[PDB]
């Protein structure tokens, strides 16, 4: 039976590391007009603009290409005890992935 | 009725695992489902730290170890009840996943409430909805927090009125007066899948079990 | 009905001691179920509190071994222009892939960080990824 | 308040009553109708009255007082509806469903 | 289990950027 | 009858609460007025219920008329009910010091036919619960309200000898001086028994309050201590 | 609004 611990230990979100500046793959799920929320394997989804060259292509199911920056949005505020969450990642859409 | 007691409420009680809710998961399957995953360290509540395993690059991991126990408790706790015909109340405030727990509490023959939480509802039950009403034996919340990170008003509306509570808690939440919380990620689509499917399918094997039992007395 | 002090015991301890002091006629549904099987903790309000001083909250943060290889990949060779599909359980990254290599020749060799950092990057060349510095 | 009761003996007495209107009318009780009711009481208790409530009327009972007190649980308590606890299961089960069309639009004069 | 995690100052830590006159008299 | 003094409304009965809209009747439980104020004109009463058997509760009630004001008190006092826990149903676990706000209170467990030796409003809160023999003393600012939340949170927050066995995992046995060297055995625990002895602290590092020690050694003088009073 | 009627 494998244990959690090695489970996070060989898991791929690990592996990754530091999530600044990693080129991940999204799937987007949802569409609002022209803002496209995309899954990339992470625990919040990243809400990204849908680009003015080939727009048709990015539709629902479809696999894009991400530069991450933060997995979460997260600050402190003045006069705060617990940082506000947005709950949300900060990612750049680059493409589509071929 | 003393035999009809003694050989149909009393006798689930003797058994560990009656309704047999240990197959229903295993930690490889939460893992799967991303329920180990909590929020930054800087969102962590207090009263959470001991379920969490620790922080990678400040994020930090819920120890799946203790969700399966706390998941298997709450389980087992909602199948008995649902064996006994209790009244089962899901709650959540996370609009994404409103519809989902409508049609699930819909699907196992239970209640849903997703909406804006009137103040008095479990507290002033009475003139919200008349003399006789019958409140609910068990509250199942999917999400404890409302949308403005602050505790969902019914937890403490329940623990007022003596309503035992199955709740998700994720790390930024507080699990003081969840009779029977779930460390377990509260946010990712995945999870909360996972959770709907798990306790809609207890509930329904419960309800079954409880027939195939009364059918069986009946006949022998 | 029961008791309405949510901040005194819990909802058993109440319960229970209004049933033996005859307040209550009868049990609620849950309360067997409850006495059979019990929660790990018993649901008791507590406030929660700041810390100050030298108390410090008891989490870990989560680091292995191989953490410090993969820091010096990504500080020389660079983030890998191959994108991470969290998704696929079992992906493999080029950093994965030198990492495991390191292990190896590490396991079957000596131990000079500089020595299996070279011997990796020329290896990993011999079996044919691009590993632009 | 009106009482179950009060209003099943309402209903049987306004039974008796339709069957002796068709009978005084001449007309045949198992087709006797409502607008035939409106029109022999009419007939036979004239009043020029220009409010149009207050002239004499025989009205179902279900029609006169108000039955909008429908019950949303049973004998065993558990409530019919898996939105009573919201208070406007109506209301919030038409949104449902109205939600739930839109999601399945998405996957694939007048007032 | 050799699985744990173990103790050790953060790795991914981009050592402090000497300044260009660093080392020069 | 009448209450503290002649003209106090305190010490009051109000009678059994009235029939709640849960259903329940509460005839075995009996009321008493705590404190009575005019706010301003409204009345605001601080009133105490109890069973005699260890449930009782205390409630605040608001309203122009003094009746309605009752009335409210004590059907949310029945609503909010303590659990006290009593030794053999007389006293209480153990001494209990505690300080609410600016109001102090030490209570002592005291043997059988000791009595009520206890502030007034005290002496009506344990008949009310059920304590028969206690010991009270009320220092600092004398606040009815205060003295009231004091006294059952301090109450509420006795352990009993059971949980001291489980906690500790050992036999808590009972010395009685007019049952001679004769050990009684009051609490066992569920679980296992320890076999290591508690460590014999040969000094205690306790923290002991001045007026019991100057009582102890015969240097309290006072002419109003252990007065001659009637049967509380 | 992404979950408009929820
Ligand atoms: S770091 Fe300051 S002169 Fe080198
Ligand atoms: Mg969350
Ligand atoms: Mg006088």
């Amino acid at each position: 039976v494998e244990s959690f611990a090695s489970m996070l230990r060989h898991s791929p979100l690990t592996q990754m590391g530091p999530a600044k500046d990693k080129l991940v793959i999204g799937r987007i799920f949802h569409i609002v007009e022209n803002d496209l929320y995309i899954d990339f394997g992470g625990k919040f989804h990243c809400v990204c603009r849908r680009p003015e060259v080939d727009g048709e292509k990015y539709q629902k199911g479809t696999r894009v290409r991400l530069r991450l920056l933060d997995l979460e949005l997260t600050s402190r505020f003045l006069g705060a005890t617990t940082d506000t969450t947005v709950l949300e990642a900060n990612a750049v859409l680059l493409g589509i992935q071929e | 009725s003393t035999d009809f007691n003694d050989k149909i409420l009393n006798e689930p009680l003797k058994h560990s695992d009656f309704f047999n809710v240990k197959e229903l998961f295993s930690v490889r399957s939460l893992f799967d489902a991303r329920v180990h995953l909590g929020h930054k360290a800087g969102c962590r509540h207090r009263f959470m730290e001991p379920y969490i395993f620790g922080s990678r690059l400040d994020h930090d991991i819920i120890d799946l170890e203790q969700t399966a126990t706390h998941l298997q408790l709450a389980l087992n706790f909602t199948a008995h009840m649902a064996y006994r015909k209790g009244i089962i109340l899901f709650i959540s405030r996370n609009r994404q996943f409103s519809y989902l727990i409508e049609n699930m509490a819909r699907d196992c023959g239970e209640y849903a409430h997703t909406r804006y939480f009137r103040g008095g509802m479990l507290t002033n039950a009475r003139l919200l909805f008349g003399p006789t009403v019958r409140l609910p034996d068990l509250i199942i919340f999917l999400h404890t927090l409302n949308n403005i990170f602050e505790p969902h008003v019914a937890v403490r509306d329940a623990a007022k009125m003596n309503i035992p509570t199955v709740g998700i808690v994720d790390t930024n939440c507080n699990p003081c007066l969840i009779t029977y919380p779930v460390p377990g990620n509260d946010d990712s689509p995945l999870a909360v899948h996972l959770y709907c499917r798990l306790f809609q399918t207890a509930i329904t094997r419960a309800k079954e079990k409880r027939q195939q039992v009364e059918a069986l007395y009946r006949l022998q | 009905a029961g008791s309405r002090l949510e901040t005194v015991g819990s909802i058993f301890s109440r319960t229970r001691d209004l049933v033996r002091a005859g307040v209550l006629k009868e049990k609620p549904l849950w309360f067997d179920v409850y006495d059979a099987f019990p929660p790990l903790r018993e649901p008791v309000f507590q406030r929660p509190r700041v810390r100050y001083g030298k108390a410090k909250a008891p989490i870990q943060d989560i680091w292995y071994h191989e953490d410090r290889i993969r820091a010096k990949f990504y500080s020389v060779y660079g983030s890998g222009q191959r994108a991470f599909d969290l998704f696929n359980p079992n992906f493999k990254s080029t950093c994965q892939r030198f990492v495991e290599k390191y292990t190896e020749l590490q396991k079957l060799g000596e131990t000079d960080e500089e020595k299996l950092f070279v011997e990796t990057g020329k290896a990993l060349l011999a079996e044919g990824v691009i590993l632009r510095r | 308040t009106y009482t179950e009761d009060f209003i099943k003996k309402q209903i049987e007495e306004f039974n008796i009553g339709k069957r002796h209107l068709a009978n005084m009318m001449g007309e045949d009780p198992e087709t006797f109708t409502q607008e035939d009711i409106d029109r022999a009481i009419a007939y036979l208790f004239p009043s020029g009255l220009f409010e149009k409530r207050a002239r004499p009327v025989m009205k179902h009972p279900e029609q006169i007082f108000p039955r909008q007190r429908a019950i949303q649980w049973g004998e065993d308590g558990r409530p019919f509806h898996y939105l009573f606890y919201t208070g406007k299961q109506s209301y919030y089960s038409l949104m449902h469903d109205v939600y739930g069309m839109l999601l399945n639009l998405e996957k694939h004069g007048s007032r | 289990n050799e699985d744990l995690p173990i103790s050790m100052e953060n790795p991914y830590k981009e050592p402090l950027k000497k300044c260009i006159l660093c080392g020069k008299h | 009858e009448r209450g503290w003094s002649g003209n106090s409304w305190g010490g009051i009965s109000l009678g059994p609460p009235d029939p709640g809209p849960c259903g329940e009747t509460y005839e075995d439980f009996d009321t008493r007025i705590l404190e009575v104020r005019n706010v301003f004109k409204s009345i605001r009463v601080l009133v105490a219920v109890g069973n005699g058997k260890g449930a009782a509760g205390f409630s605040i009630g608001k309203a122009t008329d003094r009746m309605d004001a009752f009335r409210k008190a004590k059907n949310r006092a029945v609503h909010h009910l303590h659990y006290i826990e009593r030794y053999e149903d007389h006293t209480i676990f153990h001494d209990i010091s505690l300080r609410f706000k600016r109001t102090h209170i030490k209570m002592k467990k005291q043997p059988k036919g000791y009595g009520l030796r206890c502030h007034r409003a005290i002496i009506t809160i344990c008949r009310l619960i059920g304590i028969k023999d206690m010991y009270a003393k009320v220092s600092g600012s004398i606040n009815m309200l205060s003295l009231t939340q004091g006294l059952f949170r301090g109450l509420s927050r006795q352990e009993t000898h059971q949980q001291l066995a489980d906690k500790k995992g050992l036999h808590v046995v009972e010395i009685r001086e007019e049952c001679g060297p004769l050990p009684i055995v009051v609490a066992s625990p569920r679980g296992p028994l320890r076999k290591d002895p508690e460590p014999e602290d040969e000094v205690p590092d306790v923290k002991l309050d001045w007026e019991d020690v100057k009582t102890a050694q015969g240097m309290k003088r006072s002419v109003w201590s252990n007065l001659k009073r009637a049967a509380t | 609004d992404p979950w408009q009627g929820c």
